[PDB]
């Protein structure tokens, strides 16, 4: 078990948290 | 160009428009677009078009029976003189004064023709009865003696259904303003036009 | 006092169906004194009528209870625990 | 002490939403707009139909689904994604899919419900020996409306199978409620 | 049939039909604002007088617990759950109106439908003192057979959790009702997560593909009952979640609970502009 | 390379599926300009009289008319 | 900036609270916010 | 806060903008019970939140709210206007007509004030236009 | 001295007394199950509603 | 026997104003303390 | 430069008086860009954006009426208060 | 190797693409209207 | 919640009709639905294509004693007119 169960919230929550950080680094530039 | 059912007879409904402009046209039909959601349609009918008629009409009156107090005339609110489930008798009441303004507008030879009949439109305590006129009859000018005394009766036919059925005790207020019209009516006729007998044209 | 506004006004309310992408609300309390053509279609014909709001029990009670109630919890069912702790022949739990 | 008859059932606050007017509550897809009741309605009676998008979204929240936990911190991502991360075009597509898959597992849930009522009679032939052959027509629009446990199920299909009493009932299912574990979910 | 040529206007007018019904009163206020807001206030009433006794009776525990309670104080008033005047509505609302576990048993002869009464305690409180009773009892009967002390310690010592879990949701009404579900859930799935991520250790082998923590009939039957008091009951004791964002209290109407989230979350001397 | 390249191009679809502003609500969090995001405004130095002819000439360039 | 106290000003009796106010926001906040002025 | 009032987009009058008030609709506990609002107020909702309300022919809405309020004791008009701009997280731009009540000379200023304001305004959409005051002009 | 505070104090609250009384009794000793204590200062409106339409019965118990 | 219009008369004479409430009186407490 | 100054030296109480002269609107006096100019000023340094943190302005006026519906507005000068004799 | 390509064809492409397609809400005409009236 | 009573009853007849054979003349008002021979497991249908044209939900309790056109229209109009609340 816990595969592909341990990875999809926080592949999520990296996908998120770079989106918002590529957003916030243009806002930083 | 928008959505309309394409069996509507927009000459009759032209008819029932007598009287107005082409923006007039335009906007109605947007209000009749509003109606059409109001009832849950997305194409509008020749009914959601007379809906949106009597819908201008009454928000008329509403924009002169409120403000600043108002009273009985809007109900359905939730607020103070509004109940919102309007009463059985209430109903009742309205039914039977819509239903004599229409039975006797029908009976009455040579009177504008009904083209809807509604109970309490915009949750109002009244009913409302489109009337619509023949302006290559009488113009916007000419008034007979007959057409006068025939809307004397339609406009007491209200209150008078309402007494025969409800009592005459139990009769509301919402005669009133039918009855003044006749009175304004009669008025006119004795001390305006000169139709009295004693009075005279003076 | 010169009263030309209005047909102006006319004109600058026409003007905004033209326009796209915002909405305009026009706010009065005395609509009978408003001009009759500032209400023919095409200008200020939609009518949302806000009643009187001064009900004492009704939108008042009503009204400042929800408006109470949206702004936090309130729930105390785990308080009613110490209802469960009133028996016990001890000095404490 | 002041007893009132009925032992007094805590009536607690709502966890969940209560079910929009637009819905069938018979697994088939709702209407994409306007929910087809409203044409046998008077007009200015039809304003709840957004006094429910009012009050089911804005102001009758229940507090139950206002809670922030880690799962529902997690599922965020996924809402997120779902409205802002995924094109609306693609979002549409899905949306017919699932519209059709929908109507189709209704379809099957239809038939198989008629078929539970051939078994009911069945069941009731079975148990009251050959008088009662009938079906509770009440209890098949109950298993439509999925408002039937599964307990109950059995239950009913049992008192069918040895006494028969087509007309008695087990007790409609009252809703799942949200459940909470504290900061987790 | 010529009802009318009698009709006077000096001594009444009347019609044919008999008066056309009685009037309903309810009442001058009711009569007033109409229903659906009547309704709504009555409920509204109920709704804050009901949280004014739990409240009430909540304090007057505290304060009973304290010693600092009047001579004339009843504590058997803490066990009146319902308010006092929502119980006299409840009076004069129906005064003039009118296998063999959890309660009793009949089995096909009457009451058929007996399981589904509500009896006071938890649907699950069975399913999870017997998965106790035998969650203990393969336990030690592994231990014994094998050596292995994982088997008992985990055996007995998750059995005593749950037969407490147990009688804690024999009345599923109150604060013990809903700490008992939420630990026989979390017992159960501590029991589940063990059996697909670590494994059993009794159960380790030579192969590493026969290692193979996997899901056996225990982990099913633990992640049954989890979700067995998921789809019956769970919610309560939903006050306890994480503390509320300035982001909940954006919009909030009370510059007290905003600056409140405010303080609390470092930010305090930031302007509110309210 | 006809892997990597359709990749790239499925993401390129993607963004053309997104295509416009349809479709996603207004954020607090992320207004349209930069300027009301952070707090940038101008104050008594640098700002000058003759500022608002150039404001004007950028304004219609960026505008896109050729009138100054 | 400009280089009889305040308990030497009794012309006004019920504003002294309103006034207070100012007072209290200028010298301690998140107690005015804890009064509901933000 | 995210509540902000920065000036125009065209900026360096004043039409001040104001962004993401911190209102919703649970500040007015009187809307769910009025049958007036909710068809219009919804629509403009979900109008906003689809963005279609980006793309959507400009209007003009009336509102209505009888002087019975004791001075200015929150008007509910600009209540609801603000919460409705507060739950879409839109723009939200107020006025009052009462400015533009001025005739000088035979000519009119504020007619030549509020055409510049409603031309600016066509510039900062999406946005929510609330002009207070109608009857003050519109005699 | 406090004779006239006694008769005007038992003036008052027999005043407010037989007020809350017909309130209680017209209003809930005539769904309608949570006691509802209405309130009195009908407004334009609510004179407006009740006289234009309602009974004479429905008149008397405001009057009352 | 009603018997609990003394608890109700009780908890009107004598109230609970809730954590709200008590993170304000300690707020004005520190201030006091600080003050005065 | 005055709220500026106000916003360094920042727990202060500004009082700013005869607030007609610049609180009032078009009327007898010649209402062009001037005033138009210095009442926007003055809604944007008082409205935010500028956090001004610790500044209060009273203002003295005898004719609170002949305040501007600008610089009354929910957000700018709400608090008034009358001195009685 | 793809992406620096990729990203410039879709640079350009979005450069194009709040330009000439999906601009403002058709409001273009009022912009530079209020562009020719406002350099008085 | 006046529920168009009139309208509800045709719709209710063609439903009716059209699921079982018949034309819009032989589903009268008062006709059972045993004289026109649908049979209970066919009721039942009929019942859920009335629940699937009107989008309601059909009041469970008293599915049993729906025997007239008329009273299935009844209850159909009443649900309609409750399902707005
Ligand atoms: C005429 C046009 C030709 C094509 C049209 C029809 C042919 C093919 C349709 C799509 C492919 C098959 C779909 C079958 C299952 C649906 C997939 C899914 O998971 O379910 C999708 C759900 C359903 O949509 C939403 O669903 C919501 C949530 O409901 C459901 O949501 C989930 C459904 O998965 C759960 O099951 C949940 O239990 C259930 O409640 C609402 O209820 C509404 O139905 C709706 O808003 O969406 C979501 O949440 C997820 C959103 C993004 C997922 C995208 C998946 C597929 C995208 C295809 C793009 C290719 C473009 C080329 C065109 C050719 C198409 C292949
Ligand atoms: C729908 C899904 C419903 C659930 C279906 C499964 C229910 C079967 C009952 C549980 C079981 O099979 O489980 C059997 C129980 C297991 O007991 C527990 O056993 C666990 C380990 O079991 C593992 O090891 C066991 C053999 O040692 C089995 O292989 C089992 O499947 C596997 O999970 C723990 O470590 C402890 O030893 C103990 O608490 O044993 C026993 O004989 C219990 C019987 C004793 C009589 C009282
Ligand atoms: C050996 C010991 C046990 C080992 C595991 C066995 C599983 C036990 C779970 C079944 C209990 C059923 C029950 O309590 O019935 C009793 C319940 C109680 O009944 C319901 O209770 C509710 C709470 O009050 C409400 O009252 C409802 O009205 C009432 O219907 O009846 C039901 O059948 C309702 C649905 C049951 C919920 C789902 C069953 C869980 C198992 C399936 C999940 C599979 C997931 C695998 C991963
Ligand atoms: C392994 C051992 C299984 C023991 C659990 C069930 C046996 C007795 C418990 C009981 O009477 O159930 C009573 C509980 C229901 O429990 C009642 O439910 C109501 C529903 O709202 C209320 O919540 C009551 O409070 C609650 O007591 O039912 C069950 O969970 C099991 C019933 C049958 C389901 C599966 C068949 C199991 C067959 C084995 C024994 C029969
Ligand atoms: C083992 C861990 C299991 C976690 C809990 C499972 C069931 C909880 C629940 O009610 O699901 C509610 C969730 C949404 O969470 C809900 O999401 C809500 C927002 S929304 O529905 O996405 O719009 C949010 O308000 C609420 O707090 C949150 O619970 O709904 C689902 O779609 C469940 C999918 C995953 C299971």
């Amino acid at each position: 078990n816990y595969q592909k169960m341990v990875a999809f919230p926080i592949l999520l929550s990296l996908s998120h948290l770079l989106h918002r950080r590529i957003l916030y680094l243009f806002d930083t530039l | 160009n928008k959505a309309v059912d394409p069996n509507i007879n927009w000459y009759e409904v032209a008819r029932a428009m007598a009287g107005f402009t082409g923006a007039d046209v335009m906007g109605l039909m947007a209000r009749a677009a509003r109606m059409a959601a109001r009832q849950g349609r997305h194409a509008i009918t020749e009914d959601d078009i007379y809906a949106a008629m009597e819908n201008k009409t009454m928000e008329a009156t509403l924009e002169a029976s409120t403000a600043g107090d108002g009273g009985g005339l809007v109900g359905g609110e939730g607020v103070e003189g509004s109940p919102d489930p309007i009463p059985p008798q209430l109903r009742r009441a309205v039914s039977v004064y819509e239903a004599g303004k229409a039975l006797l507008a029908y009976i009455t030879p040579d009177y504008e023709e009904i083209a809807r009949v509604s109970v309490c439109p915009l949750n109002v305590l009244t009913g409302f009865t489109l009337f619509v006129e023949d302006e290559d009859k009488n113009v916007n000018a000419i008034l007979t003696r007959s057409e006068l005394e025939g809307r004397m009766v339609v406009h007491l036919a209200g209150r008078c259904a309402e007494k025969l059925v409800m009592g005459e005790g139990q009769m509301t207020g919402m005669g009133s303003p039918d009855l003044f019209h006749a009175n304004l009516i009669a008025r006119e006729m004795i001390m305006s036009m000169g139709m009295g007998r004693r009075t005279g044209p003076i | 006092a010169k009263l030309d506004m209005i047909t102006d006004l006319l004109v600058i309310i026409d003007s905004v169906r033209s326009n796209k992408g915002f909405v305009v609300f026009a706010t009065t309390d005395i609509p009978h004194v408003l001009d009759p053509a500032l209400r023919r279609p095409g200008r200020l014909d939609e009518t949302i009528c806000l009643p009187n709001i001064h009900t004492s029990n009704i939108l008042n009670f009503t009204k400042n209870y929800e408006i109470f109630k949206s702004a936090k919890d309130t729930s105390n069912f785990g308080k009613k625990i110490i209802l469960n702790e009133m028996q016990n022949l001890t000095t404490t739990s | 002490f002041i007893s009132p008859m009925t032992p007094y059932v805590p009536e607690e606050e709502p966890t969940r939403t209560p079910p929009s007017i637009k819905d069938t509550g018979t697994l088939r897809p709702a209407s994409e707009w306007y929910p087809q009741w409203m044409q046998y309605r008077r007009r200015e009676d039809n304003y709840v139909f957004w006094q429910d998008k009012f009050m089911r979204c804005s102001t009758d929240i229940p507090w139950a689904e206002k809670r922030w936990t880690l799962f529902s911190t997690v599922w965020y991502l996924v809402q997120q994604l779902r409205f802002v991360g995924t094109p609306p075009a693609l979002r549409y597509v899905a949306f017919l899919g699932w519209r059709a898959l929908m109507f189709q597992v209704y379809a099957a849930h239809k038939a198989l419900v008629l078929w539970q009522c051939k078994l009911d009679a069945g069941l009731a032939r079975i148990g009251s020996g050959g008088a009662t052959a009938t079906f509770s027509k009440t209890m098949a629009l109950r298993r439509l409306h999925w408002r039937n446990s599964p307990l109950a199920e059995a239950l009913y299909a049992l008192n069918l199978y040895k006494t028969g009493r087509v007309h008695l009932l087990p007790p409609v299912a009252k809703p799942i409620p949200r459940p909470t574990f504290f900061w987790l979910f | 049939s010529n009802w009318w040529a009698s009709i006077n206007r000096k001594t009444g007018i009347r019609g044919p039909d008999p008066a056309p019904a009685e009037e309903h009163t309810n009442g001058p206020a009711r009569d007033i604002i109409g229903d659906r807001m009547s309704r709504r206030l009555e409920d509204i009433n109920k709704a804050e007088r009901q949280r004014v006794w739990d409240a009430m009776r909540v304090a007057a525990a505290h304060r009973y617990a304290a010693g600092q309670m009047p001579a004339w104080f009843d504590p058997e008033w803490l066990q009146q759950e319902e308010a006092p005047l929502n119980a006299m509505d409840r009076m004069r609302g129906e005064q003039r109106r009118i296998g063999g576990g959890g309660g009793g048993g009949w089995w096909r002869e009457d009451d058929p439908y007996w399981p589904l009464r509500d009896w006071g305690d938890h649907p699950m409180r069975w399913w999870t003192l017997a998965f106790a009773a035998i969650m203990a009892a393969g336990g030690l009967a592994t231990s014994v057979a094998t050596g292995y002390v994982e088997p008992v310690q985990a055996g007995l010592g998750a059995g005593s959790l749950l037969a407490l879990a147990g009688a804690a949701m024999s009345d599923a009404r109150c604060v013990p009702g809903a700490l008992g579900v939420k630990l026989a859930w979390a017992v159960c799935a501590l029991i589940v997560l063990k059996e697909v991520s670590v494994g059993w250790q009794h159960k380790r082998k030579r192969r590493l593909a026969a290692s193979a923590p996997r899901l056996e009939l225990t982990g099913l039957a633990a992640a049954a009952l989890c979700a067995g008091y998921m789809l019956t009951d769970m919610s309560g004791l939903g006050e306890v979640a994480l503390p509320p964002n300035p982001g909940a209290v954006f919009k909030s109407p009370d510059v007290a609970y905003r600056a409140s989230v405010w303080q609390k979350w470092g930010y305090g001397q930031v302007q509110m502009r309210v | 390379a006809a892997v990597a390249a359709g990749w790239h191009l499925a993401s390129f679809a993607l963004n053309l599926a997104f295509w416009g502003v349809e479709g996603m609500p207004p954020d607090r969090y992320w207004p349209t300009s930069p300027r009301i995001r952070l707090q940038i405004r101008p104050g008594r130095y640098g700002n000058m009289d003759g500022g608002q002819r150039v404001y004007m000439d950028y304004l219609a360039r960026s505008e896109g008319v050729p009138l100054n | 900036t400009p280089a009889i106290k305040w308990d030497d000003i009794n012309g006004i009796d019920e504003v002294k609270k309103e006034i207070n106010e100012i007072i209290e926001y200028l010298r301690n906040p998140a107690l005015l916010r804890s009064r509901g002025v933000a | 806060n995210q509540f902000i009032t920065y000036q125009s987009w065209h900026s360096h009058g004043d039409l001040f903008i104001d962004y993401h008030p911190p209102k919703t609709f649970s500040h007015i506990p009187a809307l769910k019970y009025n049958s007036i609002l909710q068809q219009p107020i919804g629509s403009l909702v979900c109008q906003i939140y689809s963005g279609l309300f980006n793309k959507q022919i400009s209007k003009n809405i009336l509102l209505v709210n009888p002087k019975t309020t004791s001075n200015n004791l929150v008007d509910y008009n600009v209540l609801l206007i603000q919460a409705l701009a507060g739950e879409t997280e839109m723009k939200i731009i107020t006025d009052n007509a009462q400015r533009y009540a001025l005739v000088n000379r035979g000519f009119a200023i504020g007619i030549k004030l509020l055409r510049e304001v409603f031309d600016a305004i066509a510039l900062n959409t999406p946005c929510i236009f609330l002009l207070e005051d109608i009857h003050a002009i519109g005699e | 001295k406090s004779f006239k505070k006694k008769y005007k104090d038992k003036a008052i609250i027999y005043y407010e007394v037989g007020k809350f009384v017909l309130n209680y009794f017209l209003n809930n000793q005539l769904t309608n199950d949570i006691t509802i204590f209405g309130n009195d200062f009908l407004n334009l409106k609510t004179i407006n509603y009740l006289s234009l339409y309602n009974s004479k019965n429905k008149i008397l118990l405001q009057l009352m | 026997d009603a018997s609990f219009e003394k608890l109700y008369t009780y908890f009107d004479e004598n109230p609970s104003f809730g954590e709200m409430a008590d993170e304000a009186m300690e707020l004005e407490r520190g201030a006091e303390a600080e003050r005065a | 430069e005055t709220f500026d100054r106000l916003r360094n030296a920042a727990p202060a109480i500004l009082f700013i008086d005869e607030f007609d002269a610049m609180g009032a609107a078009r009327g007898a006096q010649a209402s062009g860009d001037e005033s138009a100019s210095i009442i926007n000023e003055l809604l944007v340094q008082m409205d935010g954006f500028e956090d001004n943190r610790g500044i209060v302005v009273l203002g003295a006026t005898n004719r609170p009426g002949a305040i501007d519906s600008a610089l009354i507005r929910p957000g700018r000068f709400d608090r008034i208060i009358y001195m009685p004799l | 190797r793809y992406t620096v390509p990729f990203m410039v064809i879709s640079g350009l492409f979005w450069m194009i693409h709040t330009w000439i397609l999906d601009p403002l809400p058709n409001k273009f005409r009022r912009q530079e209207f209020i562009r020719y009236r406002r350099e008085m | 919640a006046a529920v168009d009573k009139a309208k509800v009853l045709e719709d209710v007849r063609s439903i009716i009709s059209t699921q079982l054979g018949t034309e819009l003349e032989k589903v009268a008002p008062e006709a059972k639905f045993v004289d026109l021979g649908a049979d209970s497991l066919d009721t039942v249908e009929i019942m859920m294509a009335l629940e699937e044209k009107f989008e309601i939900a059909l009041e469970e309790e008293g599915a049993e004693k729906i025997a007239t056109v008329q009273d299935a229209a009844d209850m159909i109009a009443a649900q309609i007119a409750a399902k707005g609340n």
